């Protein structure tokens, strides 16, 4: 038997009700959580004890290509957040849809965190967008 | 065509053939290329041209023109009472293929935008700018003779397909298509009378409509 | 212009004529003897051999070696054709002294002059000369020298097809659907485009 | 369609006659002379030259060099094979200017139009066209001017397989086992499936 | 029908070309393989569906085609003409054999030719992109 | 038996091929070696068994066969449709005299073909992945 | 569909009112916020607050040719500002024009920072040049 | 007009070069593609315009031409100047069938011809750099 194929041709992501597309040449996203979910403490006698840590935010970094139209959306949402008042919300869900089931997780009430470096030579240089998130949920289907 | 109306006949009934008012009118003779916008200032004011203002700043074919906002025009309301148009009198404009600003919560909002033979506006438009890039381009090697006039052998024929396939390609950059086929008579298949006649036939091509989404139906449960 | 290898070889000949004429000997109307090959007229006729030196131009073949055809484009309202060729030609000196006038030839044919008169009666051009041999043969009695050599042609010739034809009207038929095979099409476009 | 060379030359002969007619010479019929090279009947009656100028036609060979095989496939209950064929002709003009006649027959079957007409009447196409010689020979008293040229056919030859049959019905048996060579099976499955 | 070399027929840009090398004088090629396969350790496979489809097209012309001045001329207009504007065209090749059934959906010029000046006339090569090289199919 | 080229059937998808090229029609190689050895400073081996059975099957026709035609027409088909069906089937070789004894158990088309367009009729080459190349053998 | 493509010869840049030029083979100029934009943190609990950096400085560095003529033109402008008194100005809009559209940033009130470093051997070496900036901007077409 | 050998005329430095080897005696080439193309891993294509347009020339003569005094000569001088002097020059090409329809803005000479000496005289290859290689057009 042979697993499910993968193809990067049908994956979509969506933040902020725009969809971003444009995906870079290789490497075009990237997930992970902040700390580990069991930190071990081991005594001097050999004894084990488990901390079970309750921080659970994550980041997710996603890279488009240089002259993709989606560079533009970011930044006139990011240059709208930046006038609005403190109490108005600025975080949504970031969606992931793959129906090859390779990517696991979700982004809880996400925010951007920090813009692309640019950089211009004779080639093209994809950017890097940043993201957090307050719950980086890992789902999958029933075994 | 864009024409406005403000006969209050046009909100009662909902049966097409007893209808008599303008609007029912047009729609008996599946005029296409008729727009009717309802809105009761229709009568000295001329909200029409704020709607072509809409689409007209834009690209054809790449935009659709239902749940409009426009700028200062108000809610269509009654002339009776002043009061929106009820859910009675929208649906007997639907069935006249009539325009109106209907409300959202608080926010007026031009909703269908079809024109009166129940066609979408940017399928109009669209085939509309298609239809005359099609036409320059041609004319470039029909009358401008760019290459030099073109032979009635497989070599010219081929040279009409490189055309058209370009135009229908361009459409599909704008989003406005998604596909599309392009058939050619061989030229030792051609009946020997078009040959001295010099007018080539049977060229013919398909495309597939990209859409669109207006609407949304949703349903859901809560339990413990 | 077409290519014909009977109006090649007398535009080489008289194009010698002048070129080499001073080496050869003289007939009785005081022209060089220059001929083409195998000589012959009225059917059965057949040419006797001139006083020596002089000089004989054959024609071997024609071959196309660049491609099939070159061009195709309307001039006028008729179709043409275009065709690139190239044509071995091969000279011969026949008498004493045969080497020493063939290689004079030889340093002529490559000056910057000459091959323009070649182009201005032939209009080809020169494209290769090869080597010259000194042979010898017997014949009866006496030996005869001789000095054959190739130069090679390159001519384009253009024809005529009056079977042909141009279009002048394009006539277009569409459609649009949803979904593929949707029997009542959404949308029909129908065009018609003139020259005119 | 079956390839019969013998059916390729009566088509070219016949396409040759409206071709390049009109520089031949003509019969007593007014038919330009054009004919099949050895030319006999009734087994031993043997033709005469024609007058020139005239054109001759031979079929060299064929050959293969497409694989074996090209298709097989079943039109109506019965067995077809298709198969890809190479078939190289000769054609030679005699008389004078035969070389004058040859390269404006070179420069029509190059056209978009005359390719049409030979595959209308022989059902092939033209691969290729080799160079054209010019050459001499004796016979006796004068020389006659000849000059043979190459034309390569391509085409697809069928034929019926009157020996063969299609499958129309299937019977199928099967087992399933724990262990290799259990004795008695643990199930079995028996299937029919008929074409209707 | 079968095969045979003087049917072939390529336009791009409205222009229709000819002049063709004797041999080789077309060449088409896909950048990426179809289907990429991962084989792990344990024997497994997985196969991964590039979502790549760009080509290469490849023309030989002789040196003294007239296409060649033709080409050499749309070249130096797009030189001259701001980035708005588009240099994409259809490349269509036509054969009546079908042995070549595919075309360029947007071909853009990508290199010139070189230039080799020895005995006899060389050949010219003239290479094209395209964004999507389709391999279309006579059967339904 | 002995071997002839005109015994040789291949089959995949439940459709025949046939018109294959002249000469080297067809080729087959396993992607890893049965065995990778391993040597010490002292001389020891060790023998690693590896888990890799994938491999190649090349398979060349004539440009004008018709069965270029189907494989166009399958992998037009294969690309409008979604993950979850499969696109594997067995690619069986027949061969009388027993010279091929192998079979793809789960072939995937892999490799467009290479187009050109020379003098005379050319070749097109196809390429398909197997998960596992079985070689099996006609003796107990 | 195809984004717009890429030339780096339609690229001017700006600065104090010459215009340099001459780039470098490769890696020609550099865009790059200081702080991110945003820095959570997270409580032993899991909840979660976000802080709104108010820092919006940038740098932009800029490589040009050994030989290039803009080299001398920056040293001139350097040498001026030195012998300036404080209470004047050195400070000027940094301008990039891009018609592609790759490059989204501007300098407000940019101002030079650090000289080349000079080195020499058998090839030739690129010089490069930093810049601060008040504020790097971001902006877009509206999408 | 059609292509012949021996209407090639190249000049540069204000001297005519002549004693062509028989073959191969001059070859062209950029540097640079025109356009390099970008694909993403979604399939989207972008284009990048190559600002590069330098180019290699290269002309081969007989070992025992006059014109290989002359450019050693002119190699010679060019070695006992200051940088402040210049040493580029075009280099025009002439050829009366429009074969090679190009010419060297800034043409400088770049490397030395190998030597060498066996049974036959042999050729030397002159290199030569240009800032910009154009490829003009004989039609509007």
């Amino acid at each position: 038997a042979m697993y499910q194929q993968y193809s990067p041709k049908d994956v979509v992501c969506s933040w902020n009700g725009i969809a971003i597309e444009g995906f870079a040449p290789d490497s075009f996203l990237r997930l992970q959580r902040t700390s580990p979910l069991v930190t071990p403490v081991v005594g001097a006698g050999g004894q084990v004890a488990l901390t079970r840590n309750a921080d659970k935010t994550g980041t997710i970094e996603i890279e488009l290509m240089q002259t993709s139209l989606s560079n533009q959306m970011l930044s006139a949402i990011q240059a709208k957040q930046d006038n609005m008042e403190l109490e108005e919300d600025i975080s949504s869900n970031f969606v992931i849809y793959d129906p090859s089931g390779s990517v696991l997780a979700t982004g809880i009430n996400a925010w951007l965190q920090e813009l692309p470096q640019i950089e211009l030579g004779r080639d093209q240089n994809s950017k890097t967008w940043i993201f957090g998130c307050e719950k980086l949920d890992y789902t999958s289907t029933i075994p | 065509f864009f024409t406005a109306n403000s006969d209050v006949t046009a909100l009662q009934g909902t049966e097409l053939a007893s209808a008599n008012d303008v609007p029912a009118q047009l729609a008996k003779n599946m005029y296409t290329r008729t727009v009717c916008l309802w809105h009761h200032a229709a009568a000295e004011d001329y909200p029409e041209m704020a709607y072509i203002a809409y689409g007209a700043p834009y690209d054809a074919g790449s935009i659709a023109w239902g749940n409009a906002q426009l700028t200062g025009v108000a809610a269509s309301l009654q002339p009776s009472n002043q009061r929106p148009l009820t859910s009675i009198q929208k649906s007997a404009l639907d069935v006249r293929h009539c325009n109106f600003i209907d409300l959202d919560g608080g926010v007026p909002v031009v909703r269908r935008g079809i024109t009166s033979g129940g066609e979408w506006i940017d399928i109009v438009r669209g085939v509309d700018w298609l239809e005359s890039d099609l036409k320059t381009s041609l004319r470039d090697l029909l009358i401008n003779q760019k290459g030099g006039k073109i032979t009635y052998d497989d070599t010219g024929i081929t040279r009409i397909r490189q055309v058209i396939e370009t135009s229908l390609q361009r459409a599909v950059n704008r989003n406005f298509l998604s596909s599309y086929t392009v058939n050619v008579p061989k030229a030792s298949q051609v009946a020997l009378a078009d040959k001295k006649a010099r007018i080539l036939k049977d060229v013919t091509f398909a495309g597939i409509l990209a859409g669109a989404i207006l609407d949304v139906d949703l349903k859901g449960t809560v339990a413990y | 212009m077409q290519l014909e290898t009977a109006e090649l070889e007398k535009g080489l000949v008289r194009t010698l004529v002048d070129v080499i004429g001073h080496r050869l000997a003289r007939d009785k109307n005081n022209r060089p003897n220059v001929i083409r090959a195998y000589p012959s007229d009225n059917s059965n006729d057949k040419g006797l051999k001139p006083d020596q030196p002089f000089i004989t131009v054959y024609c071997q073949d024609a071959a196309t070696p660049y491609g099939w055809v070159l061009d195709k484009f309307v001039e006028d309202d008729v179709v043409c054709y275009r065709i690139a060729f190239q044509i071995p030609v091969l000279i011969t000196v026949n008498g004493k002294g045969a080497h020493s006038i063939m290689l004079e030839l030889k340093q002529r044919l490559e000056m910057s002059s000459v091959r323009d008169l070649i182009l201005e009666e032939t209009g080809a051009t020169v494209l290769d000369t090869g080597a010259i041999p000194n042979d010898y043969t017997y014949l009866n009695t006496d030996f005869e020298n001789s000095a054959p050599l190739v130069v090679t042609l390159v001519k384009n010739s253009v024809l005529k097809d009056e079977r042909g034809s141009i279009i002048e009207r394009v006539i277009v038929d569409g459609e649009l659907v949803y979904e593929e095979g949707q029997e009542p099409p959404e949308y029909t476009i129908h065009l018609d485009v003139d020259s005119k």
